[PDB]
């Protein structure tokens, strides 16, 4: 049932991952017990591993995680299905510097060239409704499903359609096939979420309530889903030290409220 | 209409501060733009509870003193033998032991005839004429050696910590080891919820600082 990957290429992308595992950082991560969300714009959170209390930045962790499962799970994923269709040239009108209709077809033709490739290793399916020379009738079917359980945030996805087509070099399978899984993973990390000032008396009702939603959101998703997942199956790369800061040694702290 | 501003500043730090989760099942973690002199702190559960059910305590014994509610049970067969200076000390501060519910008569190698005892001081005494004696001197000393001063009833919110001073050193005791033994311990599970209420609860308090005991109830480790 599983696809068999020979491809060089993928085998020397794998090999990197695993000569850049730190052993004793990922021990932090295979025993944590998660505490809560620190800070949702900057994306840190708390955890505890023995009697120690640390800050995770959860952005980085996220990107690292989703983009070792791609690199394993790869030409093996599931699907996520998507009346609310989306067409890739309606995507780009958060962009006002491709001030150009043939600059905004370009970037779908880079794809749509591609689409039986980024379908079969990918489970990225393009389909087209009109003429196969016709760019605005590509929408896009479905998008890999790393984690059961979860389904990323498409704020981040006109960036995905965006990079894949300016950012990704398709003249090198190496390069190329390393490029996707950082898109793909840039695109499944949970999304920050700026501060906005509660106490100001100047903001709407709306713009406080969907603030506070957007916090519970994120909140819920790190407990239930993806803690869970970082404890069981990440590998911490070496580079990822910085990113993992000891703030409290509680042996310490036993010290200080010792007696009442 | 000048103030020190350095005043004001202590109760505003805490009340931007929203919980995280409990640590290790003893701590509350907490965090606070604009971040002037204060961002994570582990705050005592025990301490913070302890502290909340204090500050309820001392709400509830100065508001029956202050409006004469302050119950007083009739005592039987009690009487101290007390020196000459002694009976002259008690004789001086009669007036002052009755607002706390100490009622008593000097006579005559003098004696000291307790008619009437707080709840509280009923219970502690527990019939050891030897310990209510150590007990009385003890806060008349206080008055005496101004050390205590005393209780006010000539003013007419009741503010409980504007008169926290002459609470007798025996009161206090009683409160302080009824409140932490009344209080969550250290192992003791909390849901995020009860965390909440918690902190709600001490943000509110006059010295959500330090437990009972004088000991602090929270440590800064960001
Ligand atoms: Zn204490
Ligand atoms: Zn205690």
């Amino acid at each position: 049932e599983r696809v068999n990957v020979n491809l060089t290429s993928i085998k020397k992308l794998r090999e990197k991952v695993d000569d850049s595992i730190h052993r004793e950082l990922t021990d932090i991560f295979a025993n944590l017990n998660y505490v809560g969300v620190v800070d949702e714009e900057r994306r840190l959170a708390a955890i505890q591993h023995d009697l120690k209390l640390f800050l995770i930045d959860y952005g980085s962790v996220c990107y690292e995680l989703f983009y070792q499962i791609g690199l394993t799970d790869f030409a093996n994923f599931g699907k996520i299905n998507l009346s609310d269709d989306i067409v890739l040239y309606n995507l780009l009108s958060e962009f006002d510097e491709l001030n150009d209709d043939a600059s905004k077809e370009k970037i779908i033709s880079k794809i749509w060239d591609m689409s039986s490739m980024l379908n079969e290793y990918y489970s990225i399916e393009l389909v087209n409704d009109g003429l196969d020379n016709d760019l605005k009738s590509v929408k896009l079917k479905s998008l890999p499903l790393l984690l059961k359980g979860y389904i990323p945030s498409l704020v981040k996805l006109p960036f995905f359609i965006y990079r894949l087509g300016k950012e990704v070099d398709w003249e090198d399978e190496q390069e190329c096939l390393d490029g996707i899984l950082r898109e793909i993973a840039l695109l499944y990390i949970p999304d920050m979420v700026p501060k906005v000032d509660t106490s100001d008396a100047s903001l709407s009702e709306d713009e406080k309530a969907q603030f506070i939603n957007r916090k519970e959101h994120i909140s819920s998703l790190l407990e239930h889903v993806l803690f869970p997942c970082i404890k069981r199956r990440f590998l911490a790369p070496r580079h990822i030290l910085k990113d993992v800061v000891e703030i409290a040694n509680l042996p310490d702290l036993y010290k200080v409220f010792e007696r009442c | 209409g000048k103030t020190i501003t350095d005043f004001s500043i202590s109760r505003s730090v805490l009340a931007k501060y929203e919980v995280i989760n409990q640590v290790d099942k003893k701590f509350i973690l907490i965090r606070c733009s604009i971040h002037n002199c204060p961002l994570l702190v582990l705050v005592d559960q025990h301490a913070c509870d302890e502290r909340i059910r204090l500050e309820e305590l001392f709400y509830s014994l100065l508001t029956e003193v202050v409006t004469g509610t302050f119950v007083a049970r009739d005592l039987k067969d009690c009487c101290i033998e007390v020196d000459r200076t002694e009976a002259d000390l008690f004789k001086h501060y009669q007036s002052e032991f009755k607002k706390w519910g100490i009622g008593y008569e000097t006579i005559e190698t003098s004696l000291l005839e307790i008619k009437t005892l707080p709840e509280m001081l009923t219970s502690k005494y527990n019939g050891d004429k030897d310990y209510l004696k150590m007990v009385l001197l003890q806060h008349a000393h206080d008055l005496k050696d101004f050390k205590k001063l005393p209780m006010d009833l000539s003013h007419f919110k009741l503010y409980w910590w504007k008169y926290s001073s002459c609470v007798p050193t025996v009161f206090h005791e009683i409160l302080n080891s009824k409140a932490c033994r009344s209080a969550v311990m250290f192992g003791d599970e909390l849901t995020r919820q009860e965390c909440i209420i918690l902190i709600s609860k001490l943000s509110r308090c006059h010295n959500p600082f330090e437990c009972a005991h004088g000991r602090p109830s929270m440590v800064p480790i960001a």
